[PDB]
């Protein structure tokens, strides 16, 4: 067991009820083009074309051979593009049940499958995009291998769904997916979980490691730092538990499995709960009739690291397993910065809120201040559990010094790994965007 | 108020007739009301703490020291005046100095039986003009630099101005105070880009300017008690002359006990005398997590070790060798610098290991300058400025060790 | 004028010794 | 003519080339030492460039530095002997920095970069020009340091000191080294404000 | 050992060559961009200064000082040419030695030797040694201590300038101008030792 | 190559050496007189003699001032080349100086030359004043002064600090003419012939034979001045010499 001490669990009101229920009927889904790092799409579809389930929609120029396939069967209704014609989303209206089928095997022979056969089926089905590399959080090249595949069987994000409930419903698919991963990896498979019991694979190279503590104990970046440190020459892959279930269903039934269980939660959700949905489901339709009145922000993913689901981005992300809804915090308070703050949450002890340990907060999207320079009062060290110097690493990101950031461990990090640093920053810096710019510069010169 | 700020907002936005004053407008509008801004990217929620509250807590943490300092400055001045003059001679002195007859005009008294109200009022007449001059002159430089570079005025000047005003003699001329704050704000802070981008403590850099440019008004036996014609040494100077037995308050004829120095019944800088008042203020900001207890712990470790070493070595000529650690704590500006000036996060080290070394260096340097430097009775300002130069070096040592661990895959 | 003659000789000899040392060092160290 | 005035502002040795800094900090406490040091550097630099260019076609490359420093040191020795004989008071104030003219980066910088590849007469002009730019900084820094630190210019009282029944309190820091760093830095800020082409890129 | 230890501490902090005598500022301000580059240059200054000062002390006492060779003959006017000549020779010899037998040392120290061949810090230290009339043992301690103090100052400046990657210096002061101000603020801190009669 | 290299080096060295040697030897005599005239001008100033031109300084110094060697231990004159004696250099040599103990070293000089040099200011053929060079450690550096004493051996005729490194506003006031004027008329010794000159902190009484006002805000430098006169008027300094002077010497 690995115990995490440094970190922060946000006590935001509206925690989901850990019971799975049927969601709203979803009439259209989409694939977000901006959520894939370094993806340059070559469109294989046009508006009005009818696509089958698991049919390729667009291909990646910078990552040859990777296919992004439709999650449902229907008709392409719109191809949203933004500044510089960047692919925002490809929206498909659900109509029909046509699909593309693949080879199916038995649970006994899954661990003995050839690696090239496994890669071929994953790439063709479009499920290869579930893997993300570390560093750079990109979809792995189809001809590359990894000695470490990390399964995120836990989630410490605020308002996150409990993985135990979902995995117990799909125990056979979860174990089958682990066997496929065991044959796929050249090294080991790290199933990172909490102390709760989970279905176990019988393969000797699949190892369960227990992580305890607050956020970010559940992030794949934390798990890699403590089990398989990553660098330029040591690349690891990560995949979440629900995608592992999809891998098991793919090799057991020969059909792409696009069902998802997402937690719908937040202060303005009337009944926070787990709802069954589909990949890329429209968040406008999913959240319909679920929210209290007023101006609210719908977030694909967690409040700490998620996409503002508005307009062409109002669809469930590829790697997101929750939907968060918050009020927009536009209120101006007279001397609000000088108030005692009985209902204000902070990592510091400058407010009366910390004196009430059992308090939950109706957090809004307010910034709680203006943008300023960094003044290191030591907040970053209280939420960073990795063996890094957070303050000096963050200054390098602000300064744009990519070479120094790499030496300080920027290659081991993702945007979500710096979400807590962004949260507790007195200067209101957004370190996720700064890190990605540094990572993009590193890849460009490599 | 809120409606007026919203209505005039368009005047200071680009294209308005008051665009060049946009920096001033945001400094005032955001002062009263929160900006009311929502997040734009990931981490859609934010911590409630911001720079304004951090700076205002430190600014409030020195209020107990400020109020006692005005009370102590008046008490020292009144006691010395009645020690020197009496009757008509005292009346002539009161009429000849505007500090004295302003106190008597506002209902106060300069007599030996003056209450705490008169003593604090007399101290106020010496401190408020200094604080007003420092605030106005320093604020002009802060606004001018922000207007030229087209940036919003970052917080932190309220802390700098009040700390600078509390570390100067009560008799400091106003024009020197204007020059001192100008050097600290412009040369030490603004040419580097403002708050969070400098390496040297701005308030102590301004005090170092006055220390070396005009040493006659910031040292000696004529500047620490605000009584005209009164010459009196302080505890650090007296101990350097004759040790513990020389601690005698000539204004009253009583020996300076340890409790007198701890409470703050001694002459010196305005806001440094009361160690108890500084402890109360420091406890609040240390508990809030604003001030670093690692730096404070390091300063105490450095002071205790080196002072004990001097006591063990001993000296038959230098009386400063036999001063214990607890006398070092309650004398001079050691407590003020340790609690509110060594803890400046921008000037200090950025690593926890570096903070311990940063604090130890300050504590060692302060005792060293007190003992083995005969020119200066105190060295807290010099110790902190010296340690600001090596604060980045401590961080470099720490990170290089961290990089070596990373290159070994943390032991794989 | 003994001081002048001594100054002229020592000035030349000091420089000559330095030049010869550098030339000898360069010939015995720098590869060719 | 332009070669004479070019190293004054466009190509200043101290403000741009970062040469000759050591003497600029030390000797600028007074105008008399700053003026004498200006003439000495200008005298040595011009003659060293002139003599080096004369023998530039015969200097062995193995001992090139030794040959150059033999000329530079010899000129400085003569300057030192003359200063002791006719300006003994100023020479005593200059202390070791009279000898440090040999190691002044301006003297060797121009001898190697220019005198080795130029005719003697242009080399003499180049040495005079760089001395003027070096002296321009020294006199400008020396003016403020002496006026604000003593109220005097060349020893002549301009601001009556309070100690002598006047009204001006001299600034002690102007007589201390840190003021020389500040004045030069702000002087560079002024030069590059009117000469934006000299601004270093970020 | 107290006399030598006192001299060593005096040459490092009390009389730091860079921030109390301000010699070698040209390389001090220029090469201080990076800590590792400054650290390499500082070691090279230590080695040259630790060798040059004792050698010039032997030359001055045996040859150049009055009544050294012939009574009544004073050759002290040859001090300037002799001191720089020795320094210029030893620095070049070290380049020929390090580049030949110790390629790792040539990368670590040899690449910085041409910069400090005629640097003011070496010549100033020799001149101060002659003025103070040190012995041979004191020359070794003074030479080593002066280099360590010089190395300490430039490395400290290098760490400050690396920290200043986050600064927002105005364009007019960017580069050389802000470096002068930085070194001036460092001089203030080192004045803490002024007045210590060690 | 080698022949050309050596020929150029030798020819260059010879030309440079001849110019350097000629300049050093030709100017040497003028160099040493400049050092002398600098100190001679200072001694004339403290003695109260007006001299402006360099020639005027030389003629007045030869006419009015006669340097003489004095042995500190015995107080008697010693025959020697007084005009060329270097007391500072003799103080640093073990064979011509004594190391002082902690009790004796009041002025913190750590050494004292065996024989010093005094300057007898003579008006014609009769000595009128004696110039005593004294030095003592200040706050920042050693401070060197000339004190002019009347033929009675007790009355100070003038004081002049000619080499000090104290702070100009605090400690550098030893060169202030107003402060120097206070020393005129003061008595060095009491009726018991003990050293009795006192630097009074906070200002000496206006009517005082031994009190001199201390430097304002410069107690440490004032202590250095007080220690300087305590040592040099004691038995280790000009004590025995001034005892013989007041008995009817000179
Ligand atoms: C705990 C704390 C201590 C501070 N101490 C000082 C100080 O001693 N002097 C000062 O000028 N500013 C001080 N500041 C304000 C500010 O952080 C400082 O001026 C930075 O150097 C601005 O870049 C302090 C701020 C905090 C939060
Ligand atoms: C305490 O925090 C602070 C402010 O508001 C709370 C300020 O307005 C300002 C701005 C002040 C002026 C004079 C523009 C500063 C500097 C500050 O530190
Ligand atoms: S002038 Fe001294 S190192 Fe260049």
């Amino acid at each position: 067991m690995i115990t995490i001490k440094k970190g922060l669990d946000l006590p935001i009101a509206g925690t989901p009820s850990q019971v799975i229920s049927d969601g709203k009927a979803i009439k259209k889904v989409a694939l977000l083009g901006e959520e894939y790092v370094g993806m340059r799409p070559t469109m294989h579809v046009r508006v009005g074309d009818e696509v089958k389930k698991a049919q390729i929609l667009f291909e990646d120029k910078k990552n040859p051979g990777v296919k992004f396939t439709s999650p449902v069967s229907g008709k392409v209704v719109e191809i949203n593009r933004g500044a510089k014609r960047v692919l925002q989303s490809v929206v498909i209206e659900v109509a029909g049940d046509d699909q593309v089928t693949f080879d199916k095997f038995e649970a006994n022979q899954l661990a003995s499958l050839n690696r090239d056969a496994i890669k071929t089926q994953l790439v063709e089905s479009g499920l290869w995009t579930a893997f993300r590399t570390r560093p750079f959080s990109k979809v792995p090249a189809i001809d590359s291998t990894s000695e470490a595949i990390f399964v995120t069987a836990m989630d410490t994000n605020p308002l996150a769904a409990e993985p135990t409930v979902v995995i117990n419903e799909q125990s056979e698919a979860f174990v089958a997916g682990l066997d496929v991963l065991s044959a796929l990896t050249t090294g080991k498979v790290y199933v990172c979980k909490k102390g709760t019991s989970l279905p176990r694979s019988q393969q000797p190279n699949v190892e369960e490691h227990v992580f305890d503590g607050p956020h970010p104990a559940g992030l794949a970046g934390t798990h890699m730092h403590f089990l398989y440190p990553v660098s330029a020459d040591h690349v690891a892959w990560s995949i979440n538990y629900q995608d592992v279930i999809a891998v098991g269903q793919l090799f057991l039934t020969g059909e792409l499995y696009t069902q998802r269980v997402v937690s719908l939660a937040g202060p303005v959700v009337n009944k926070p709960r787990l709802v069954r949905t589909v990949m890329g489901a429209s968040l406008e339709q999913l959240v319909d009739s679920e929210i209290m009145p007023g101006e609210v922000r719908i977030i694909s993913g967690s409040v700490l690291s998620g996409t503002k689901a508005t307009g062409p981005h109002a669809y469930l992300g590829r790697y997101h397993l929750q939907v968060s809804v918050l009020r927009e915090g536009r209120d101006k308070e007279l001397f609000g910065w000088a108030m005692p703050g009985k209902n204000k949450f902070s990592v510091t002890r400058s407010f009366l809120g910390h004196l009430f340990k059992g308090q939950v907060y109706n957090m809004t999207t307010t910034t709680n201040g203006s943008d300023r320079s960094m003044v290191p009062i030591g907040n970053y060290e209280k939420v960073m559990p990795l063996d890094m110097e957070p303050t000096l690493l963050l200054r390098d990101l602000c300064a744009g010094d990519s070479d120094s950031a790499v030496r300080l461990g920027a290659l081991e990090l993702d945007e979500e790994d710096l979400a807590l640093c962004t949260f507790v920053c007195p200067g209101k810096y957004e370190y996720g965007q700064l890190l990605r710019e540094c990572l993009d510069k590193i890849e460009k010169e490599g | 108020l809120k409606k007026f700020l919203e209505d005039i907002e368009h005047h200071f936005e680009p294209g308005g007739k008051h665009e060049k004053w946009f920096a001033l407008y945001e400094a005032a509008a955001t002062l009263f009301y929160t900006p009311g801004l929502v997040t734009k990217r990931s981490s859609h929620v934010r911590d409630s703490v911001d720079l304004k509250r951090i700076m205002i807590m430190v600014w409030l943490a020195v209020f107990p020291a400020m109020f006692w300092g005005m009370y102590n400055a008046g008490g020292q001045a009144i006691a010395a005046l009645n020690h020197l003059y009496s009757g008509d001679q005292l009346a002539a002195i009161v009429a000849g100095n505007w500090h004295y007859w302003l106190t008597e005009m506002l209902g106060g008294t300069m007599s030996s039986d003056a209450g705490w109200g008169s003593k604090m009022l007399l101290g106020a007449t010496y401190f408020l003009p200094i604080y007003a001059t420092v605030f106005i002159v320093g604020g002009f430089w802060e606004v001018l630099f922000c207007m030229v570079r087209k940036h919003e005025v970052n917080e932190g000047f309220f802390v700098t101005s009040i700390l600078f005003a509390l570390i100067v003699p009560p008799t400091l001329p106003l024009w020197q105070a204007a020059l001192g704050i100008t050097f600290g704000v412009v040369v030490a802070k603004e040419v580097f880009g403002g708050t969070g981008r400098n390496f040297l403590n701005p308030a102590l850099a301004g005090r170092a300017f006055l220390f070396f440019a005009y040493p006659a008004q910031i040292s000696g036996d004529l500047v620490w008690t605000a009584a005209d014609g009164y010459s009196g040494a302080t505890a650090l100077s007296q101990w350097a002359q004759g040790g513990a037995g020389a601690l005698i308050n000539n204004a009253t004829g009583q020996t300076i006990t340890w409790m007198d120095a701890f409470i703050g019944n001694i002459p010196g800088s305005i806001g440094e005398v009361s160690t108890l008042a500084l402890m109360i203020g420091a406890a609040f900001i240390v508990y809030m997590g604003i001030a670093s207890w690692r730096i404070i712990g390091g300063v105490m470790i450095g002071m205790i070790l080196l002072s004990t070493l001097f006591n063990v070595i001993g000296s038959d000529t230098n009386a400063m060798f036999n001063m214990p650690w607890h006398w070092h704590l309650v004398l001079g500006g050691f407590a003020f610098g340790m609690f509110f000036m060594a803890t400046d996060p921008v000037s200090a080290s950025f690593t926890n290991s570096g903070k311990w070394a940063y604090g130890i260096l300050i504590g060692v340097m302060c005792v060293l300058i007190r003992v083995v430097n005969p020119a200066y009775p105190e060295g807290m300002m010099l110790a902190i400025l010296f340690a600001n130069l090596f604060a980045p070096l401590f961080d470099h040592v720490v990170v290089e060790r961290n990089i070596k661990r990373r290159l070994a895959r943390y032991g794989k | 004028m003994s001081t002048i003659i001594f100054g002229v000789v020592m000035f030349t000899l000091i420089i000559l010794a330095l030049v010869l040392v550098i030339l000898f060092a360069k010939s015995k160290l720098v590869p060719t | 003519k332009k070669s004479v005035l070019a190293p004054v502002l466009d190509n200043n040795p101290i403000a741009l080339q970062v040469l000759g800094v050591c003497s600029a900090l030390a000797v600028t406490t007074k105008l008399e030492t700053a003026f004498v040091m200006t003439l000495a550097v200008m005298f040595v630099t011009a003659l060293s460039n002139f003599f080096v260019s004369l023998i530039r076609n015969h200097i062995p490359n193995s001992v090139r530095i030794i040959v150059q420093m033999a000329i530079i040191a010899s000129l400085v020795i003569v300057v030192d002997q003359i200063l002791k004989a006719y300006l003994y008071d100023i020479s005593k104030q200059l202390s070791v920095f009279v000898g440090l003219i040999i190691t002044n980066c301006i003297v060797m910088g121009r001898a190697e970069a220019f005198a080795m590849k130029s005719e003697p007469i242009p080399s003499f002009i180049d040495g005079i020009g760089n001395g003027l730019g070096y002296g321009f900084v020294l006199m400008t820094v020396g003016f403020f340091r002496e006026l604000l630190g003593s109220g005097k210019l060349f020893g002549l009282e301009v601001l009556p000191l309070i100690s002598n029944g006047g009204w001006y309190q001299p600034n002690g820091l102007m007589l201390l080294a840190p003021s020389a760093f500040f004045l030069i830095g702000f002087m560079i800020w002024a030069i590059r404000t009117f000469k934006p082409e000299q601004v270093e890129a970020k | 050992m107290e006399h030598y230890i006192s001299l060593l501490v005096k040459s490092i902090f009390i009389e730091n060559m860079a921030l109390s005598f301000f010699l070698g500022m040209c390389t001090f301000l220029a090469v201080s961009k990076k800590v590792k580059t400054s650290f390499g240059l500082g070691i090279a200054v230590i080695v040259v200064l630790t060798i040059s000062v004792p050698v010039n002390n032997l030359v001055y006492n045996l040859v150049l000082k009055p009544d050294a060779l012939v009574e009544g003959v004073d050759l002290s006017f040859l001090n300037f040419i002799t001191f720089i000549g020795v320094i210029a020779a030893l620095v070049q010899i070290l380049e020929m030695i390090l580049d030949r037998f110790f390629p790792p040392l040539y990368n670590a120290l040899g690449i910085f030797l041409p910069l400090i061949t005629v640097n003011c810090a070496i010549f100033g230290g020799v001149s101060f040694m002659v003025q103070r009339d040190y012995s041979f043992a004191e020359s070794v301690v003074y030479g080593f201590g002066s280099g360590v103090g010089w190395m300490l100052a430039i490395v400290a400046l290098a760490g400050i300038r690396e920290k200043m990657k986050y600064s927002d210096v105005p364009p007019g002061l960017r580069g050389l101008g802000i470096t002068f101000i930085t070194a001036g603020l460092m001089a203030l801190g080192f004045m803490s030792f002024s007045g210590v009669q060690l | 190559s080698i022949k050309k290299t050596l020929f150029v080096v030798i020819a260059l060295s010879l030309v440079c050496s001849i110019i350097v040697s000629a300049a050093a030897v030709g100017l040497r005599d003028k160099q040493k007189e400049n050092a002398a005239l600098d100190k001679q001008s200072k001694i004339l100033q403290v003695a109260g003699i007006e001299a402006k031109g360099s020639k005027q300084i030389v003629e007045l110094f030869n006419k009015s001032i006669e340097p003489r060697l004095v042995d500190f231990n015995t107080g008697d004159f010693v025959e020697g080349d007084a005009a060329n004696y270097d007391q500072r250099k003799a103080a640093k040599e073990a064979s011509e100086s004594i190391k002082l103990t902690a009790e004796q070293d009041k002025a913190k000089i750590q050494r004292r030359a065996n024989v010093g040099v005094v300057y007898l200011v003579k008006d014609g053929d009769k000595t009128s004043k004696v110039i005593l060079p004294v030095h003592g450690n200040g706050l920042w550096s050693m401070m060197y002064a000339f004190v002019a004493v009347e033929t009675d051996g007790n009355t100070v005729s003038g004081l002049t600090y000619y080499e000090q490194g104290e702070t100009p506003g605090l400690g550098g006031e030893v060169e202030n003419p107003a402060w120097r004027a206070q020393w005129v008329g003061k008595k060095l010794f009491d009726e018991n012939h003990k050293p009795a000159i006192k630097i009074v902190k906070g200002g000496a009484p206006q009517g005082s034979e031994h009190g001199v006002d201390g430097l304002s805000g410069a107690t440490l430098t004032s202590n250095g001045v007080q220690n300087t006169f305590d040592f040099w008027l004691g038995d280790m300094g000009f004590g025995p010499f001034l005892t013989k002077v007041r008995d009817g010497g000179l």
